[PDB]
């Protein structure tokens, strides 16, 4: 409603660097508000395309941004009588990006692995790596969980059971308030899907540079399964965190799996032990369902509730005809310890491959009303195709089922306008909450504030 | 296999000391070597994993250093608990090898040490045995030679020594030497002695006594 | 906290074999590798073999290919080391080890196991009281602790009275059997004015015998 | 007596035709002041009205070209005629409805052009063995059907990138079978292999030269190659003139719009051609698998009939599948394609047993009605497809169009035309709301208040501007 799409700011990275592929809002140790931006096609120093990551500081003004700098240097080791390696071209650094306290979390989930021994192999895969840094002191540190140094033939014999060659980790991403790391690994246990936690503060602990292969004994990884409902689910392709089990010391966790059971899609609600609290079904084959959550208490009853984004959703019309659109579903969370139910509220795209729920922010109080409000993304929607970002507000019932305002994308055609978006943060410090939007197509970010109520 | 070189065998060394222990290897080994702790009559404590990194718990005055095939590992300002013994482990390559070992010691003035002998007790000879028992208290340093003659001939079939710990007190060492013979054997000589050979003198300390004579 | 248990100490005669063990306190055994090492006086320490024991396999020195055989039970989570057809050469320490950080370091060990491999059978020692010859200020006496297995024997002066300025010295294997022997020194104006009696104890075959040492 | 044509009171000729499509205006000078000129044509020629002052039009339906359905559609350049009539002109007055009809034919032996699509990862290899022979085979029994028929062939197996593909050790690359204990072909995604022809034996040699290559995750990457047979119009080589049917055969899931992001790959599919002279797909590597949503407008704009040949571990997947994409049929394949002569076969004939009429740039104010015509004679209202049919049948359809009020353009057209069929039918509509006397009006007319209207089919009117 109240966002200022007059004057923006726009913040730019190097061309083809996919800059704004991810971002967050960064608060340094004194309070004062930045702004991460991956770009996960950035070149490094053989001119080959590493991916990056820059801090933005905050100007009214926008545009360049220093690096937020990190080793981007093949590592080898031979220990063991085996041969560790890491490959970091075209990992993609800055696929993910998210920010807790003062510590940075920046993701190459194309990061290949491979552990040679003699003639034999682990197999070249990528088992992707994220790069944690804090700025103020330069400290750095990395997570790489998949990593194994098991032989190819070994999980030929087992049927490839807790084959972790494949996870991508840091494909999706997520941080606690209590500062426990949750990356979704969406080809883990081939291509099913996992999750691996670990507190921060033990991940920099744990860390040497040079040993590619160390124990975080800390850690949690989910379990790999038999059943074929979640073959080729992707697990993990997005991640998120809330209270849903009216217990506020554990920490529930939820997890999208987009192709879960023969491309029908699933979102699942887990405790921090990763055992299942509930599932929410995808209502249409390959609509994607579960490609983006969000958890934010959109009804002001201090219990969370939950957005899915299905942004490829196709919308049932005259003449038995179909329109793919997106569609985004809310579920508000009911009160004491009972099942989520039916959809509170559907949200339906209009324009034809908009991709209507591509992304999905929870933007905080807007309007300072007493009600969460969120954003959704439509990245090719629009009458001109360009992008679009709607705000839909809160109230008591759930959401508003129409926009207050819509967010035209100041970009050419193809910058892929809402791709990535963050909000709930006020960054000019004027009691406002503000939204960055990400267009890595054309590799800018776009900073939207909001301004007081007209 | 991958021979760990470990040098030196011992040191003499003195509190706030600086000292340094050095472990070579017959190849590279990229930094994969660790370094290890066993105070006395006691178990293993990990020191330093990747040649350069601290175990957790470890005091900072500790440090390892090296590449290649020549390592280091390095005490800044000794404390009374770092006398004990010392091992290198690389793990570049299985099997995994260790060092020989180094051994850090108190150092002290020299001092001759207090020699007394003991002819076999009744109790021994009337059984069918004789035990000459050639005791060694209180030297330093450790490095000492004893030899038992029988009428003024050396004899080396059937001696039985024994060495101790650095004291705790005085930080001195001690020995024991055990001759064992048959009793019928015993009798035959008359004269029994054990001579010690130390830095501290350039003519060794000798003790003796004569058999039915006293 | 990461603590490494293992089993007593095991006395064994040779060609038997026996199984240490290796129990895990504070974190999952499952959750990183663990090695076992022998340790002796005179060869140093050398690396036995290790073992996943979350599947299993295992990796050994090429010395050890037949007596040693590690294995591991992640429900009871202990690691356990069987030695077979078994040596006077095998009487050694064995430390089992696991790394901290780095997945192939040797960081954590525990206490160890004693293993002692012999054929002799629990005898008694002989105590047998040392007098000097037929001068000084300073006065040195002795007895010797022959003859016994298996170890230990505690020696004490004077029922534990007279603990200053004594040397108890490390026991040796002499035919299968142990031999020990102490000193101790005080002024010629206390013996033979005071009596001195060696209290020798050995637990094994229960045997507390204590031998006054008398002049010549 | 009155009516609602006087009882309404009307000012004009042209308000006197929209009150109802029965009333009628005389533009007579001898008419009697008490009496009115919108009335019932009956009334207006018994109050002796001149017969050419009167003002009626009448709704009418005539044709314009009514070729007859073709017996055969074999021969000719495709001068065959599967709807009559193909043109009518069509009158309304407003508020009124006239109706038509059209005849809808499936023709006998009419051309159609079959493009074998596939699947020729390592799971596919005992099926490769099993068609050396279909093309000759498929000639045999098609040619029952048809006597144009053309064939050709394509293969996939998914996007030559990590992690579908293996990429060590180097000689993976070059042969991804290497760790096993035979050769296979590098990894691709979609190679086009022989252009639709009539040669049947070129397709049996290409077949008995291709061979499988091997990839790592059990989904494929069809949709992909669904695609660009369908826009690759001339590589392809689809006629004009013929029933398209494109053979998707796996024994697999598929990967579908969005999957391409593990490979980082996040471009959408642009539903453009992207297959040159080497014959294979390009944009593989770099552009994301396509959406039903994207694959169905395609299918639709080339007329292309898509055909799931898959495995029974994977119809009721593909099952699913068809009902999101309209028009697509499914097949039940053997674990080495033995059948799949027979599935063809069987899906053609269930191809061409509808007939769905559809209507393209009808305007806003008309709306159609329907009444079908299937089987022997049995009428079907409100419907406007027909299902059970075979080749040679014929159906037919009632249609009555109602216009609501008067629009502002006078003349549009529509298209009724059925589903896949080349032919339609075009209806040229003309509203004729005004009158004939109005051409011929009196501006300033000094029989009304001095100059101050106008004088239009015997009445005065106010002029522009009052
Ligand atoms: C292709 O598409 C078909 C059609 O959608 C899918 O088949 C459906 O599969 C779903 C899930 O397996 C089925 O839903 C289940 O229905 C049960 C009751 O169904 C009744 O009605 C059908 C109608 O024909 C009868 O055939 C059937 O015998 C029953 O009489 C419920 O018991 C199920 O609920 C349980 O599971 C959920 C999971 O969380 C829980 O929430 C519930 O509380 C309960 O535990 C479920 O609702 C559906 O019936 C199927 N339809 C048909 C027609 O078969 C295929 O799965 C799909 N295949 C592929 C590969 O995509
Ligand atoms: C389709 O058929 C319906 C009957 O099912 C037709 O409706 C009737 O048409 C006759 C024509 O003389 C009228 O007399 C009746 O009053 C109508 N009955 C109704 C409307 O209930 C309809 O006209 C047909 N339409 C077309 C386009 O063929
Ligand atoms: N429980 C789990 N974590 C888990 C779930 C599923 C799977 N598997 C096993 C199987 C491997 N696949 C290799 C490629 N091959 C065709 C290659 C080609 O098409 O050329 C088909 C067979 O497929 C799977 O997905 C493994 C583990
Ligand atoms: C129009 O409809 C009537 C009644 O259904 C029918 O008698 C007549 O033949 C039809 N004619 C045309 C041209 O549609
Ligand atoms: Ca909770
Ligand atoms: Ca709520
Ligand atoms: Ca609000
Ligand atoms: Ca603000
Ligand atoms: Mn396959
Ligand atoms: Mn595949």
């Amino acid at each position: 409603l109240n966002l200022d799409p007059v004057q923006l700011t726009f913040y730019a990275g190097p061309n083809g660097s996919q800059f704004g592929f991810s971002l967050d809002f960064h608060k340094d140790s004194h309070g004062r508000v930045a702004i991460v931006v991956g770009a996960p096609r950035t070149l490094g120093p053989s001119q080959e395309e590493t991916g990056g990551v820059f801090l933005c500081p905050w100007r009214a003004e926008g545009g360049q941004c220093p690096s937020l700098l990190f080793d981007l240097r093949d590592e080898t080791r031979n220990v063991g009588s085996q041969t560790l390696q890491t490959f970091k071209a075209r990992q993609g650094l800055g696929a993910s990006v998210v920010s807790w306290s003062d510590v940075i979390v920046a993701c190459a989930p194309w990061q290949h692995w491979n552990v040679l021994e003699k003639t034999e192999e682990a197999e070249k895969t990528p088992v992707g790596s994220c790069f944690l840094a804090q700025p103020e002191s330069g400290r750095r540190a990395e997570y790489s969980p998949c990593r194994g140094n098991t032989l190819s033939r070994i999980y030929v014999e087992n049927d490839f059971s807790w084959d972790k060659r494949y996870c991508e980790a840091g494909f999706s991403s997520v941080v606690t308030q209590a500062g426990e790391l949750v990356l979704g690994a969406p080809g883990g246990y081939y291509f099913l899907g996992l999750l691996a936690q670990a507190p921060v503060a033990d991940i920099f602990s744990s860390y040497r540079p040079g040993i590619l292969l160390w124990h975080v004994s800390s850690q949690s990884l989910s379990f790999d399964s038999s059943n074929p409902e979640y073959f080729d689910g992707y697990w993990g392709y997005s991640v998120a965190v809330g209270e849903f089990d009216g217990d506020l010391n554990t920490t529930e966790y939820v997890v999208g799996a987009p192709t879960w059971s023969w491309t029908l899609g699933a979102v699942e609600i887990l405790d921090s032990y990763y055992q299942r609290l509930h599932r929410l079904r995808g209502e249409q084959m390959a609509s994607y369902f579960g490609h983006s959550v969000a958890v934010t208490d959109v009804n002001g009853d201090g219990r969370h509730d939950l957005l899915v984004g299905a942004p490829l959703y196709m919308e049932s019309r005259a003449d038995r005809k179909l329109a793919e659109v997106g569609r985004v579903y809310l579920f508000l969370q009911p009160r004491g310890p009972h099942a989520l139910g039916a959809p509170s509220l559907l949200l339906t795209g209009t324009q034809l491959y908009g991709r209507f729920g591509s992304a999905i922010a929870p933007l905080g109080d807007l309007d300072r009303d007493g009600y969460n409000d969120i954003a959704v993304a439509a990245p090719y929607g629009g009458p001109s195709g360009r992008g679009q970002v709607l705000v839909f507000l809160g109230q008591s019932e759930g959401l508003r089922s129409r926009p207050s305002q819509v967010l035209d994308s100041p970009f050419p055609t193809g910058s892929a306008f809402g791709f990535s978006l963050r909000g709930a943060v006020d960054i000019d410090d004027n009691g406002y909450p503000d939204l960055i939007v990400g267009a890595y197509g054309a590799n800018q970010v776009a900073v939207y504030r909001a301004q007081p109520v007209v | 296999d991958i021979l760990m070189t470990q040098s030196p065998s011992s040191m003499s060394v003195s509190l706030g000391d600086t000292v340094s222990i050095t472990c070579h290897a017959s190849q590279g080994i990229s930094s994969n070597i660790g370094w290890l702790q066993q105070k006395p009559g006691k178990s293993f404590m990990g020191l330093i994993y990747y040649g350069t990194n601290l175990v957790d718990g470890v005091p900072s005055r500790f440090s390892g250093s090296g590449s290649g095939a020549d390592y280091s590992l390095t005490i800044s300002s000794l404390d009374s608990e770092d006398f004990a013994d010392y091992y290198c482990v690389q793990y570049a390559q299985l099997p995994y090898t260790f060092g020989g070992g180094t051994k850090l010691e108190i150092k002290r003035a020299d001092a001759a040490p207090t020699v007394s002998i003991f002819p076999p007790s009744s109790e021994q000879l009337t059984s069918g045995g004789a035990s000459v028992v050639c005791f060694l208290n209180n030297f330093y340093p450790k490095d000492i030679n004893v030899k038992w003659k029988i009428d003024g001939s050396e004899r080396q079939n059937g001696v039985l020594n024994s060495w101790t710990d650095q004291d705790s007190k005085d930080s001195t060492y001690s020995m024991s030497s055990t001759l064992t013979l048959t009793k019928d054997e015993y009798e035959r000589h008359n004269s029994y002695t054990c001579e010690a050979t130390h830095k501290t003198s350039t003519s060794p300390i000798v003790k003796s006594f004569n058999r039915n004579e006293c | 906290e990461v603590q490494l248990q293992q089993s007593g100490a095991e006395l064994v005669k040779p060609g038997a074999s026996v199984k240490l063990s290796c129990t895990a306190s504070g974190f999952n055994i499952k959750d990183t590798y663990v090695h076992w090492v022998k340790q002796r006086p005179e060869q140093g320490l050398e690396w036995i073999g290790r073992i996943d024991p979350a599947n299993g396999y295992t990796k050994y020195d090429p010395k050890f290919q037949g007596k040693a055989t590690i294995t591991a039970d992640t429900s009871s989570n202990t690691a356990y080391l069987q030695l077979s057809s078994l040596t006077s050469e095998d009487t050694a320490v064995y430390y089992c080890v696991r790394p901290l950080y780095d997945y192939y370091a040797m960081d954590y060990w525990g206490q160890g196991t004693s293993v002692t491999v012999s054929s002799a059978k629990t005898t008694a020692p002989s105590v047998y009281p040392l007098a000097p010859v037929c001068t000084g200020s300073s006065v040195t006496l002795g007895c010797l602790v022959k003859g016994y297995f298996p170890e230990p024997v505690t020696l004490t002066w004077n029922s534990g009275s007279l603990s200053s300025g004594v040397h108890t010295f490390p026991a040796v294997l002499q035919s299968d059997l142990y031999t020990l022997s102490s000193s101790v020194t005080v002024t010629s104006s206390t013996w033979p004015s005071q009596s001195i009696t060696c209290n020798v104890a050995h637990p094994a075959s229960s045997t507390k015998v204590d031998k006054k040492i008398e002049p010549r | 007596g009155p009516n609602i044509c006087t009882t309404r009171g009307v000012s004009s000729c042209q308000q006197c035709l929209a009150v109802s499509p029965m009333c009628a205006w005389c533009s007579d000078e001898a008419l009697p002041l008490g009496s009115p000129r919108c009335d019932l044509k009956e009334n207006l020629l018994k109050d002796n009205c001149a017969p050419e002052s009167i003002e009626f039009p009448v709704s009418e339906a005539r044709v314009l070209e009514d070729r007859p359905l073709s017996d055969k559609g074999s021969g000719d350049s495709s001068q065959v005629t599967q709807v009559s009539p193909q043109r009518i002109a069509l009158r309304l007055r407003p508020d009124d409805s006239k109706n038509f009809s059209i005849q809808v034919r499936q023709v006998e032996d009419y051309p159609v052009d079959i493009y074998y699509l596939m699947d020729l990862s390592y799971s596919m290899k005992d099926d490769l063995w099993s068609i050396q022979n279909l093309g000759t085979k498929l000639a045999t029994q098609m040619r029952k059907l048809t006597s144009n028929l053309r064939i050709g062939f394509g293969a996939f197996v998914d996007k030559p990138v990590s992690p579908y593909m293996y990429i060590s050790p180097p000689e993976a690359l070059e042969n991804p079978c290497y760790d096993m204990k035979t050769t296979c072909l590098p990894m691709f995604g979609y190679k086009h292999v022989l252009t639709l022809t009539d040669q049947v034996t070129r397709f049996n040699e290409e077949v008995k030269k291709q061979s499988v290559s091997r990839n790592r995750d059990a989904p494929e990457g069809g949709f992909d190659a669904i695609m660009q047979a369908t826009v690759c119009d001339e590589k392809i080589g689809w006629r004009n003139d013929a029933s398209h049917l494109l053979v998707f055969t796996t024994d697999a899931k598929t990967h579908i719009a969005l999957d391409g992001r593990l490979a980082g790959i996040v471009q959408p599919n642009d539903g453009q051609c992207h297959v040159g002279s080497d014959n294979h797909y390009s944009a593989s590597t770099t552009m994301d698998y396509p959406s039903l949503g994207l694959m169905t407008e395609k299918l639709s704009q080339k007329n292309i009939n898509l055909i799931f040949a898959v495995t029974e571990n994977v119809v009721n997947l593909y099952q699913n599948y068809s009902e999101l994409i309209p028009g697509t049929t499914v097949g039940v394949l053997s674990m080495d394609s033995s059948n799949v002569l027979q599935l063809i076969v069987d899906a053609y004939g269930k191809i061409r047993s509808k007939v769905e009429l559809e209507v393209r740039d009808l305007p806003e104010e008309l709306s159609l009605s329907f009444n079908a015509t299937c089987l022997n004679n049995e009428v079907i209202p409100g419907l406007k497809s027909c299902m059970g049919l075979k080749i040679g049948d014929t159906v037919s359809f009632s249609i009555e169009a109602k216009v609501r009020g008067c629009p502002q353009e006078k003349e549009k057209s529509f298209t009724i035309k059925p589903v896949g069929f080349k032919d339609s039918l075009i209806v040229q509509v003309t509203f004729d709301c005004d009158c004939a006397c109005q051409a011929q009006a009196e501006p300033n007319s000094h029989r009304c208040n001095n100059g101050n209207g106008t004088f239009e089919c015997g009445v005065c009117r106010c002029g522009p501007g009052w």
